[PDB]
This record gives structure tokens, C-alpha cells and sequence, in this order.
């Protein structure tokens, strides 16, 4: 087991194959909530299961972070973590839908 | 004689002064480094009697090294006031004698000789560290010049 | 690649322990800071004697104005006002009008030396080597009004630095 | 490979247009442009009220993780109805990759505070309504930085003066510093620099 | 340079180096301050031919942005992940 | 027309704000005049409150409003926490600043300003 | 103490000058009878906090316009 | 009179120094020189508040243990005493004691300053 993740204030998690199971599990049924046809619910379910994949079929930490290309697995759980938060504040936002409002006329041409 | 006591007189503290010149440890942009290079080893200011005090109470010179800005400016007449009297302003660097690259901002001030009265203008961008010692001599050959006993004298 | 500056686990065995009560008891690592100090003293200082030693300069260095002649004695300046356009102080100040003879010439050449920045644009822009940045550092004065050269001031600046000056031109031209 | 021409990098460009859209198809409510310039950065221009959705999702969604807030600032176009734009520069570490987030306000319109995303915002956002004026709502404590006690006004924008109003100097009569209509002892010269001949014709906009 | 022999002997034992290899005031090692003029090289464009202007100008290839979306499949990161760094093989530990 | 407000959703909000900021300056002037040992009296000193607040007495924009009192709460802190020195909260007197008269005639004698 | 305090408050008004004692009434507008606006009530309400040493909210504040309307407010 | 002689010469000495540095120099006495000194700008509050101490249980500490030096500086002479066991043993008593109440202020973390 790791003694340190080398980054101040991260410690180092003891499960992290069932903690990663129950974060990316959790993602995926967060995102049921969001419409089919949302792009961020398309988008989130196949790279999140992507990484549960990898999770069930790599044993080893070193082997599973090395897959991942997240860094240390304890930065790939809080990244699950942010991304459930994410996910969450996505449902209130509901940003799949149409565009508030058109800006003015020209209010991104450059060179004035 | 009156006249020749009060001559030996003034060149007495004139040299007391001059030869024991304690500048605030006082300092505000780019021109406060020549100044640290002004204490450094291949110039020792410490060996001219040249001393760094950090109170104002005890500092006999301010080198107003940097840029003054308007925000600034209450606080340097501030602890210019709080000095003890004879007391003696260098100005260092084209931001301190006349706001220099920032001369036409809306926050600086255009010379700190709006604000206090100053002795000896130390002119560049910033001046060498030799250039600062140059000026200091020059503000001792200032004090060595005056006048204070013989002038009382003959009031 | 990095490398980590401090991740190093101390060694337990009984001497090493010892090692460390003796550094802790009798402050091995404090007497030996002192050494260093003690070699210090008995180095020769690296203070100059100023002002009869002075610190090196190069031929490139950026000092005190002045307006420089051809060998006839006619002023190299044609008021083209390039240096006036660059100066990122907005230092300078030009005025110029036909000479009696038909010249080219100023009538106002003003460097403000409490705006300059001693940048020495100026110099580089100037097409015919009129304005340059001499080698002198010692003219702090008593008085702000001292420092706002007019053309008499930079033109006596000139003629009195002009050996000095035409050297230092001489040295590094060449890389201009 | 001509000596004096910077290169370009395809593979950057196709990248970050890749990215372009795929953030304009998660957060179609909000995002308004979407561009690459010649020299590889990302610009997303977005509806002011998506600045916590569309600076939250690049924190925190796993294919973005902009965790870093480089930098926040404001530019003044007074032609514009609304004259300044906001612009957020996002890093992300894990993408090695930049991107930089526009929004628009004008004097009287508040933007939303984006503190509670990146801590960094706090500071930036007080030079904001120091020089520029912007207001932000709920920030937890808004004030100038930058400028002086009591100075009133905002530098940054166009239309104020380059010397402000008024200057400093010591009174002594009133033993204390005062602040009295500027005036200058030789006034800034104006300098009118451009060329009247067109430069670049890839810019040229349409009569 | 001018210490004596048990000078240079103190100070070496007191540091616990040979500081007369390495001193820090300088002697005759610098360049003289007096040098040859140079001759400095041209530049890639300096030619008489094959040279216009218009086939190495930086500025005019300079283009308005593209623009990818206007208000007028797989997912995608802005780029590939970071690699991870190595640890250093001169001196992975200080 | 339709805006995005900043605090007041109409001038009768907004006059609430107004109200309650003129009743802090007003508690305040006695502190500030003890505490930066002015020399001047709590009566000048509310009068000059009165003074800045009657020249945006025109205003009829909620926002506008709203922008004037965050400001006036704003420059109040920098009051009550002592950032201001004596000499910000002097400038609100022009002390050192001599009379320019408004008629027609003592401009015309002393230049061309309008 | 109802009898008290046509004093208590009468005897603010009289002190805030710019009230003439003359044309003040227990019923005298502040508005259209003694001249006064918005900031000068604001003023005589926060002298009638110290009095009375209680705080009187402006939603509370604006109705009281009389001297009288004060009375029947401190009388709660 | 050897002792009081030499006490009153060296503050009579310091004496005539503070009145020298006060009517010699040259005054020149304003508001704003004399005003408090904080870096510029001018104090918020009086120094008279209140100032926290953090070592408060140390101090106290300290009382105890000032006085009980007071108890061992006789033991220099008490050494000299035919009684020497009794002696030994109550001079080491007490010291112990004194290390035993530095223990437990120790191990109860009196003092560790209050944050
Ligand atoms: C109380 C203490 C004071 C009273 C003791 C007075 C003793 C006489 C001191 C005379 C020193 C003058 C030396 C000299 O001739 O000048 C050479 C110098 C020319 O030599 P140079 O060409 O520059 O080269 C110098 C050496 O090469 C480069 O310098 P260097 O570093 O190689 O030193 C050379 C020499 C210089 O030293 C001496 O000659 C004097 C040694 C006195 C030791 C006292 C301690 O020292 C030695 O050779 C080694 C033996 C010295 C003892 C070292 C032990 C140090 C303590 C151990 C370390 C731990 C400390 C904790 O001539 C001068 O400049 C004359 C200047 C006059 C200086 C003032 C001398 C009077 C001092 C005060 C007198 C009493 C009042
Ligand atoms: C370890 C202790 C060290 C002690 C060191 C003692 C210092 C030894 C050197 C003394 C030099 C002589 C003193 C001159 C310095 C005076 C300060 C000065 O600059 O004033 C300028 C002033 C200048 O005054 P002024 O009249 O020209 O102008 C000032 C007024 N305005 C501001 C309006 C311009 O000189 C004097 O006023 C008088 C000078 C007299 C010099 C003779 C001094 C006599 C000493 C007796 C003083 C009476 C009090 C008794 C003190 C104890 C006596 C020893
Ligand atoms: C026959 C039986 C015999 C029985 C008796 C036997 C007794 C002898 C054996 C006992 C041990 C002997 C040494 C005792 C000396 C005191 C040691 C000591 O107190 O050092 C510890 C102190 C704390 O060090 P620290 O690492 O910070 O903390 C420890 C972990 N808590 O460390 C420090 O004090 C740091 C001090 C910092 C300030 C130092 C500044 C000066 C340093 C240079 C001084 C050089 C000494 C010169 C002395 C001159 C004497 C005239
Ligand atoms: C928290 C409570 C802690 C209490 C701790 C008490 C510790 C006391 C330890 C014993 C101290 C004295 O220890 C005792 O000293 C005496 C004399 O000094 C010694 O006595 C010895 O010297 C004396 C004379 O000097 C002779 O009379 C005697 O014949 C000889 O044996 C004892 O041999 C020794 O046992
Ligand atoms: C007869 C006199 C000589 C005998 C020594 C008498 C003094 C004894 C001192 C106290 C001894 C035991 O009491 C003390 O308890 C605390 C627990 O908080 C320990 O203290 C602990 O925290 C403090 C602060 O970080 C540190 O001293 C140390 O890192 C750690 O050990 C001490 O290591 C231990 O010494
Ligand atoms: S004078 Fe030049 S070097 Fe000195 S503070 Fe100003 S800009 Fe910096
Ligand atoms: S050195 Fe620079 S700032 Fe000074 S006059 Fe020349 S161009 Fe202007
Ligand atoms: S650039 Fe040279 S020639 Fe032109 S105005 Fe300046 S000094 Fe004269």
C-alpha cells in the first residue's frame, strides 16, 4: 500500500477499487435524472463507463492507475467525487436546453 | 574670539552629523534594490557610518527610493513628520524627482518633492548603487557646509 | 523529470541514534554554521574604495544625455524628432525651425531627466549618432529645476564628454 | 520552415475545435461562440447568466478539469451597448491545455460572482469593480484594491482620463496632504500614429 | 589571493572546503575589457535573389479567428492526457 | 426595458436602502469626528453627509440607486474601520481650495472656461 | 405613561431647530405643515430612538409623520 | 555608605544625561511628529486595550517556581551542616517535587500556549 500520495492534504485510500465501484455507480444513476437526449448525460455515461470498466477488470493499483491516466488513484476518486457534485448541480442547471437569449449585434465582432 | 568657538563649533556637529547619517529602512519600487546593493559588500554604506534604522525615531535620512503614489503619499509625510529634526530627504530614481515613467498616471504623485522637502535629487532609472552613494556623499558635503552656530551667532 | 527535495526516511540503527542525541546535545550542526562565519572573517572583503576605486562599466552603458557634433563642429542634430516620437516617457521635447544658413535645425531640445527612464531608445532611433547616453552617473544635484536639461545644457554635455564618448561609440558600433 | 515565419500546429487547432464544440453541445443554454485562433487558443463566448454553469462544468467535468484559475479580467469597448467583456483564462493541468471564457456586462447590469468556483476569483474580481466598475453579486466582500481611498471614478475605462481629475501635493497651511483639480505643467502630447493605408486585408470588414 | 599560508589553512578547515579553487573575487580569469572588434553574421533574408517580401511575411498569414460554433460520436478532452513525469535518474532525491 | 436589477426592484425599494445608509453616515459623524480628531464639528460634518446625499436627489433609476447606496456603504467601511486618514475624509471639505465664481462676469474677467 | 410622552416627543421637536416652536402642533405634518423632508424625519425618528431607547424600523418609521403618530406608536 | 555612594553616582550620571539630550539639541514640537508611530498611517484604537496573553498558565507557573529557588539558594550552606543525611535527603526531595509538578504542567499540556 502507497505510504503517501505525494500531494499535501491527499490521503491515501485504503479501497480504493470499491470506492471508485461505488463513485462511478453512483455517477451513473445521477445522470438517469437528465434527459436521454442531453448531451452532457451522453457524454458523462460513456466515459464514466469507461473507467468502471477499467475498474472491474484491473486488480492491481499501479496497473489500474497506469489504464486510467488520471494520475494517483486517490486524484482519480476525488475527480469521481467532483464529478458526481457536477452531475448533481447539472440538474437544476439544465444547460441542455435552448439558448437563454442571442447577444446585440455585434457584441463579439473584433475589431470594433 | 566668538567668532572662531562657534566656527570649531559647527564644524563639530557638522562632521557628528554627516559622519553618523541613519537612513529609514524605507523603500518602494525597483530603486529600493540598487539601494540594497548599496549596503551589499562591494559598497558597505556601513562603511561611511551609513546605517539602516527601521524606526523613524531614529533615522536622520529618508531616500525616498521608488515611486510615489497617491495612496502612499499620506503615509511618507507621515513617518517623514515623525522624524526628529535635523532630518534630511535624498530623492532616488526618476519616480521619486518627478514620477518618471509614471509621470501622467492618475495615481502617482509627480515628484515626492510635493510632499516633503528634499536635499539632493538622485537622478536614473534606476540610479547604479554607485550613483545612490554618490548622492549620499554629496548630502554629507551638504551638512558639512552648514552654517547653524555661526549663523545664530551673528543673529 | 523531477526530483523530491525533501523525502528521506533516518536510518534507525543504534549509532545513527546516537549520532543524533550527540547533534541534538552538544548542537554538532549549530557549532558547525559557525564555522562557516569564522571562514568568512579571514576573507578578504569585496568592498571598493569609492570614490578613488569605482565599479566596472561596459562601453554600452546607459548614463547622462548629450548632443554630439561632426568633426567640423556643426551639431549632428536635424530635428528629425525620432527621438522625441520614441521616447517611451515622453522626455523629450523639440522644437526647430530653418536655420539662418537654411539648416536644418532646433530651437528647443529639452530632455525632461525626471520623466527619463534612461532607456536609450533614444540613441537608437537617432539616425546621425546626435543624442546619446553618455558614460557619466555622478550628476545628482540639489535642486529638481537642475535636472531639466535644455539644448544649451545637453550640447555643453557634448563638448565636455565627447573624448569619453567617441570611444565608447568607437567600441561597440559594431554591434549596432 | 521559413526562418522568420512562427510555425504552425495543425494538430492543436483540430484538438481545441474538437473540445469547441463538445462544449457547446453540453451547455447549448448558455454558449453563444465558439473560436480557435491561428495561434491555437480556445475562446467560448457565453450568455452572462451561464458563467457558474459554464465555469463549473470546466472545473469540474473529467474531461475538462480546468482546475486552475490563471486569470480574470475586463476590457471597456465603448461602442458596444455593452461595453465590457469578462474574460476568464482557465488552465487545466491534466489536459495541459488552456481555455478562455467571454461574457459581456454594462454599467448597470451585475455578473455573477464566481468566487464560490475558483477561490482565485476574489481578488480579480475586486480589481474588476475597482478599474471597470462591474458590479458582482454576492461577492463576500467587495471593495476597491487598486485605487485610493475615497478616488472616485474607474481608471480602466476608456472614457477616464489618462492623468484622472485630480492631484496631490502637501498643504501647509491645513498641515496634511490635499487634493485639488489636476493641472499640468506640460500636458501629455497626443500622438496620431496610424497609418492611413490599410495593413492586413485577411481583417478587412465589409463596407 | 594574498592570504597567508595558515590563513587559507584556517578558513579551508573552519568551512570545510578548498575555497582557494573557487574564490569569489575575481583576478586575471575575466576577459580583458579591451576587444577585438566583431563581425557579426546576416540574417536568412539577406540575399539578391528568391527573396520577396511577400513569401516570408509572418503578419499577412495571420488569420481571423475560426470560428467553430455560432449563435448566428465519442467524447473529447482539449488534449490528450499528461503524461507522468519520471523521476529524475541524475538525483531523484536531494 | 426589461433588466436585470441589482438590488431594488423599484424606486420604492430602492428609497428603503437610501434611508437606512443616511441613518448609518448620520450615527457615524460623531466617531469619525472623534476618532480622526477632526476639527471640525458633528454639525459640519452631518451637514456635508446631508450635502452629498442631496446631489443624487434626482435620480429616478433603481439601479442607478442601488449603485449609489453600495458605494456609499463602501466608502462608510473605509470610514468606520479607520482604512481613510484624516486627510480622505478632509478632501469631502475642499478646504485648500480657493472660490471660483459662478456669474457670468467673474469668469469673464479671469479666461475663457464657460 | 401615555400623559408623559405628548411631552417627551414635543420636547425633541422642539429642540431639532429647524422646527419653528410657533407653528409646531401635536398634529402638525412634517411634510406640509413645518416645512421638512425626507431626511429631516429621518433625523426626528433617530432622536426619537434615544429618548424612548428603542429602534424603530423604517418600514415602521415612514407612517410617522405628526407628533401625534409618534405618541401612538411608542404607545406599543 | 561605600554601596549607597556608588548607587546614587550612577544615576545621578544617567540623570544628567537625559537632561542634557533634552536641553541641548534644538526643538521643533508639531502635532504630527509627535503622533503615534504605526508604519505610516495612523493607529486604529488605543494600545491601552487589552492585550491577550497566550502564556498565561506559565506565568502563573512561574510564581511557584520562583519561590521555590528561593528554598534551594540555601543549600550551598546547608551543605555545611553535621546533619548531612537528612540534609541530602530533603534537598533532593524537594527538587524532585519540582520536577514532578514540571511533569505533570508538561504531560496536562499547560505549556502549550492557549491559540
Ligand atoms: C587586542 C588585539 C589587538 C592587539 C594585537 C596587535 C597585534 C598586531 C597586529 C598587527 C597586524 C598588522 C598586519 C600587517 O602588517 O599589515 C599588513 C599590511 C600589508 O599586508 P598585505 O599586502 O595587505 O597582505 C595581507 C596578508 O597577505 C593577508 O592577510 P592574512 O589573512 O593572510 O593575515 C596575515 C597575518 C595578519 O595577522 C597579523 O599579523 C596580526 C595577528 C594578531 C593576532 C591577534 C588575534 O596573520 C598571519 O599571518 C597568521 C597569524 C595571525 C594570527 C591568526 C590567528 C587568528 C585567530 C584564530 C582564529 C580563531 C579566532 C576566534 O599592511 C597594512 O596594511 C598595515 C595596516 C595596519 C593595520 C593595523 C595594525 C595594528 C592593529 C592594532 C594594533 C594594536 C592597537
Ligand atoms: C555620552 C554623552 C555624549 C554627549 C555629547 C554632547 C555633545 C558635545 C558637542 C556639543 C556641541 C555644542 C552644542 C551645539 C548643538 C546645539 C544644537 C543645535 O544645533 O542648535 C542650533 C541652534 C540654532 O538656533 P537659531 O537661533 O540659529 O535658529 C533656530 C530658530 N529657528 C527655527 C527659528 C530658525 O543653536 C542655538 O540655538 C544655540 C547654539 C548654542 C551653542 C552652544 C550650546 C550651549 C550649551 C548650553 C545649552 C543650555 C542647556 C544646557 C545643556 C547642557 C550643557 C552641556
Ligand atoms: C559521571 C556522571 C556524569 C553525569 C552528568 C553528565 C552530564 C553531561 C551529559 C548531559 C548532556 C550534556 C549536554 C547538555 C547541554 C544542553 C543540551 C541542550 O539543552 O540542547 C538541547 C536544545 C534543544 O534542541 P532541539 O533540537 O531544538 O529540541 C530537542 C527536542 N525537543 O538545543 C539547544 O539548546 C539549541 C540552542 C540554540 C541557541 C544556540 C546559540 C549559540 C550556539 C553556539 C554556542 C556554542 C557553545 C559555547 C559554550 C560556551 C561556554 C562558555
Ligand atoms: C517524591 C518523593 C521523592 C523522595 C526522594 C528521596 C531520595 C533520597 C535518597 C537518599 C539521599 C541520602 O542518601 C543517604 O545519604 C547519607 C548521607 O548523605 C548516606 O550516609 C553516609 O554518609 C553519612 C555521612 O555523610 C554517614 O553518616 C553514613 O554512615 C553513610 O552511610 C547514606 O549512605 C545515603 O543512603
Ligand atoms: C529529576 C529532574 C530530571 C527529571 C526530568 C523531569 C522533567 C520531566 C519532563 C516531563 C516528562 C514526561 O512528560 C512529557 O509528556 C509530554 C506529552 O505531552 C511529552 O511531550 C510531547 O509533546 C511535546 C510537544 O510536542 C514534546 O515535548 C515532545 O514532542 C513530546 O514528547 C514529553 O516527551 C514528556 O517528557
Ligand atoms: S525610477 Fe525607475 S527603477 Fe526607480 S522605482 Fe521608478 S521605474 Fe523603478
Ligand atoms: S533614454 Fe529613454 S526615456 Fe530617456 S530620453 Fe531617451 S528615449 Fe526618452
Ligand atoms: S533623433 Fe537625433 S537627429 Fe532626430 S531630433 Fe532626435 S537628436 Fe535630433
Amino acid at each position: 500500500l502507497k505510504k503517501t500520495t505525494g500531494l499535501v492534504g491527499l490521503a491515501v485510500c485504503e479501497t480504493p477499487h470499491e470506492r471508485l465501484k461505488i463513485l462511478y455507480t453512483k455517477i451513473l444513476d445521477v445522470l438517469g435524472h437528465i434527459p436521454k437526449n442531453a448531451a452532457y448525460r451522453k457524454y458523462t455515461e460513456q466515459i464514466t463507463n469507461e473507467k468502471l470498466s477499467m475498474v472491474k477488470a484491473e486488480p492491481d493499483v499501479k496497473k489500474l492507475e497506469e489504464r486510467l491516466q488520471g494520475g494517483q488513484i486517490e486524484e482519480v476518486i476525488l475527480q469521481a467525487e467532483n464529478e458526481l457534485s457536477l452531475a448533481r448541480k447539472m440538474i437544476q442547471w439544465k444547460p441542455w436546453e435552448p439558448l437563454v437569449e442571442e447577444p446585440p449585434a455585434s457584441q463579439w465582432k473584433w475589431p470594433i | 574670539r566668538g567668532e572662531y568657538v562657534v566656527a570649531k563649533l559647527d564644524d563639530l556637529i557638522n562632521w557628528a552629523r554627516r559622519s553618523s547619517l541613519w537612513p529609514m529602512t524605507f523603500g518602494l519600487a525597483c530603486c529600493a534594490v540598487e539601494m540594497m546593493h548599496m549596503a551589499a559588500p562591494r559598497y558597505d554604506m556601513d562603511r561611511f557610518g551609513v546605517v539602516f534604522r527601521a524606526s523613524p525615531r531614529q533615522s536622520d535620512v529618508m531616500i525616498v527610493a521608488g515611486t510615489l503614489t497617491n495612496k502612499m503619499a499620506p503615509a511618507l509625510r507621515k513617518v517623514y513628520d515623525q522624524m526628529p529634526e535635523p532630518r534630511y530627504v535624498v530623492s532616488m530614481g526618476s519616480c521619486a524627482n518627478g514620477g518618471g515613467y509614471y509621470h501622467y498616471s492618475y495615481s502617482v504623485v509627480r515628484g515626492c518633492d510635493r510632499i516633503v522637502p528634499v536635499d539632493i535629487y538622485v537622478p536614473g532609472c534606476p540610479p547604479t548603487a554607485e550613483a545612490l552613494l554618490y548622492g549620499i556623499l554629496q548630502l554629507q558635503k551638504k551638512i558639512k557646509r552648514e552654517k547653524r552656530l555661526r549663523i545664530w551667532y551673528r543673529r | 523529470t523531477y526530483k523530491y527535495v525533501n523525502l528521506r526516511e533516518p536510518s534507525m540503527d543504534m549509532k545513527s541514534v546516537t549520532d543524533r542525541a550527540a547533534q541534538t546535545l552538544l548542537w554538532t550542526e549549530l557549532i558547525r554554521g559557525l564555522g562557516m562565519t569564522l571562514s568568512y572573517l579571514f576573507r578578504e572583503p569585496a568592498t571598493i574604495n569609492y570614490p578613488f576605486e569605482k565599479g566596472p562599466l561596459s562601453p554600452r552603458f546607459r548614463g547622462e544625455h548629450a548632443l554630439r557634433r561632426y568633426p567640423s563642429g556643426e551639431e549632428r542634430c536635424i530635428a528629425c524628432k525620432l527621438c522625441e516620437a520614441v521616447c517611451p516617457a515622453q522626455a523629450i521635447t523639440i522644437e526647430a525651425e530653418p536655420r539662418a544658413d537654411g539648416s536644418r535645425r532646433t530651437t528647443r531640445y529639452d530632455i525632461d531627466m525626471t520623466k527619463c527612464i534612461y532607456c536609450g531608445f533614444c540613441q537608437e532611433a537617432c539616425p546621425v549618432d546626435a543624442i546619446v547616453e553618455g558614460p557619466n552617473f555622478e550628476f545628482s544635484t540639489e535642486t529638481h529645476e537642475e535636472l531639466l536639461y535644455n539644448k544649451e545644457k545637453l550640447l555643453n554635455n557634448g563638448d565636455k564628454w565627447e573624448a569619453e564618448i567617441a570611444a565608447n561609440i568607437q567600441a561597440d558600433y559594431l554591434y549596432r | 520552415t521559413r526562418p522568420t515565419v512562427r510555425p504552425r500546429n495543425d494538430v492543436a487547432h483540430k484538438q481545441l475545435s474538437a473540445f469547441g464544440e463538445y462544449v457547446a453541445e453540453i451547455l447549448p443554454k448558455y454558449v453563444q461562440q465558439v473560436q480557435v485562433s491561428c495561434f491555437n487558443e480556445l475562446e467560448i463566448c457565453i450568455h452572462p447568466d451561464g458563467v457558474i454553469p459554464v465555469l463549473t462544468f470546466l472545473r469540474d467535468h473529467s474531461n475538462a478539469q480546468f482546475k486552475s484559475l490563471a486569470d480574470l479580467t475586463a476590457v471597456d469597448i465603448p461602442t458596444r451597448q455593452n461595453r465590457f467583456e469578462i474574460v476568464y483564462n482557465l488552465l487545466s493541468l491534466r489536459f495541459n491545455s488552456r481555455i478562455r471564457v467571454k461574457t459581456y456586462t454594462d454599467e448597470l447590469t451585475p455578473i455573477e460572482s464566481s468566487v464560490p468556483v475558483y477561490k482565485a476569483a476574489n481578488w480579480y474580481e475586486r480589481e474588476i469593480w475597482d478599474m471597470f466598475g462591474v458590479f458582482f453579486a454576492n461577492h463576500p466582500d467587495l471593495r476597491r484594491i487598486l485605487t485610493d481611498y475615497g478616488f472616485e471614478g474607474h481608471p480602466f475605462r476608456k472614457d477616464f482620463p489618462l492623468s484622472g481629475y485630480v492631484e496631490l501635493r502637501y498643504d501647509d497651511e491645513v498641515k496634511r496632504v490635499v487634493a485639488e483639480p489636476v493641472e499640468l505643467a506640460q500636458e501629455f502630447r497626443k500622438f496620431d500614429l496610424n497609418s492611413p493605408w490599410e495593413a492586413f486585408p485577411a481583417y478587412r470588414q465589409p463596407p | 589571493a594574498s592570504a597567508t599560508r595558515f590563513i587559507q589553512w584556517l578558513r579551508n578547515w573552519a568551512s570545510g572546503r578548498d575555497l582557494q579553487a573557487k574564490l569569489q573575487l575575481r583576478y586575471q580569469e575575466i576577459s580583458k575589457r579591451t576587444q577585438p572588434p566583431p563581425k557579426l553574421p546576416v540574417g536568412p533574408s539577406h540575399k539578391l535573389s528568391n527573396n520577396y517580401y511577400c513569401t516570408r511575411d509572418g503578419r499577412r498569414e495571420a488569420m481571423p479567428p475560426s470560428i467553430v460554433m455560432s449563435s448566428q460520436k465519442k467524447a473529447v478532452s482539449p488534449a490528450p492526457p499528461i503524461k507522468r513525469w519520471e523521476l529524475s535518474q541524475d538525483e531523484p532525491y536531494l | 426595458t426589461s433588466v436585470k436589477p441589482i438590488f431594488s426592484r423599484d424606486m420604492n425599494e430602492a428609497k428603503r436602502r437610501v434611508r437606512e445608509l443616511y441613518r448609518a453616515w448620520y450615527r457615524e459623524v460623531p466617531n469619525t469626528v472623534h476618532l480622526f480628531q477632526l476639527d471640525i464639528s458633528v454639525k459640519q460634518g452631518r451637514d456635508k453627509v446631508r450635502e452629498m446625499f442631496k446631489k443624487n436627489a434626482h435620480i429616478t433609476d433603481p439601479r442607478v440607486v442601488d449603485l449609489l447606496v453600495i458605494k456609499g456603504k463602501m466608502e462608510l467601511e473605509e470610514t468606520i474601520k479607520v482604512w481613510k486618514q484624516r486627510t480622505h475624509v478632509m478632501r469631502f471639505f475642499h478646504e485648500t481650495e480657493a472660490p471660483r465664481p459662478k456669474d457670468f462676469l467673474s469668469k469673464f474677467y479671469v479666461g475663457h472656461d464657460p | 405613561t401615555l400623559e408623559g410622552i405628548k411631552d417627551r416627543v414635543l420636547y425633541v421637536l422642539k429642540l431639532y431647530d429647524k422646527i419653528d416652536p410657533e407653528k409646531l402642533s401635536v398634529n402638525s405634518h412634517f411634510m406640509k405643515d413645518l416645512g421638512l423632508d425626507s431626511l429631516d424625519q429621518v433625523e426626528i425618528i433617530m432622536a426619537m430612538e434615544d429618548e424612548f431607547g428603542f429602534e424603530i424600523p423604517d418600514i415602521d418609521a415612514e407612517k410617522l409623520m405628526c407628533p401625534q403618530e409618534i405618541v401612538d406608536y411608542i404607545a406599543d | 555608605m561605600n554601596l549607597m555612594l556608588a548607587l546614587l553616582t550612577n544615576f545621578t550620571l544617567a540623570t544628567l544625561l537625559v537632561i542634557i539630550a533634552f536641553w541641548l539639541p534644538q526643538l521643533n514640537v508639531y502635532s504630527e511628529k509627535t503622533s503615534p508611530y504605526e508604519c505610516g498611517f495612523d493607529p486604529m484604537g488605543s494600545a491601552r486595550l487589552p492585550f491577550s496573553m497566550k502564556f498565561f498558565l506559565v506565568a502563573i507557573t512561574f510564581l511557584l517556581f520562583d519561590l521555590e529557588i528561593a528554598l534551594l539558594l540555601p543549600l550551598p550552606w546547608a551543605s555545611q551542616t553535621a546533619n548531612l543525611n537528612t540534609m541530602l535527603t530533603m534537598a533532593l526531595f524537594l527538587i524532585i517535587l519540582l520536577a514532578v509538578s514540571l511533569a505533570y504542567e508538561w504531560t496536562q499540556k499547560g505549556l502549550e500556549w492557549t491559540e
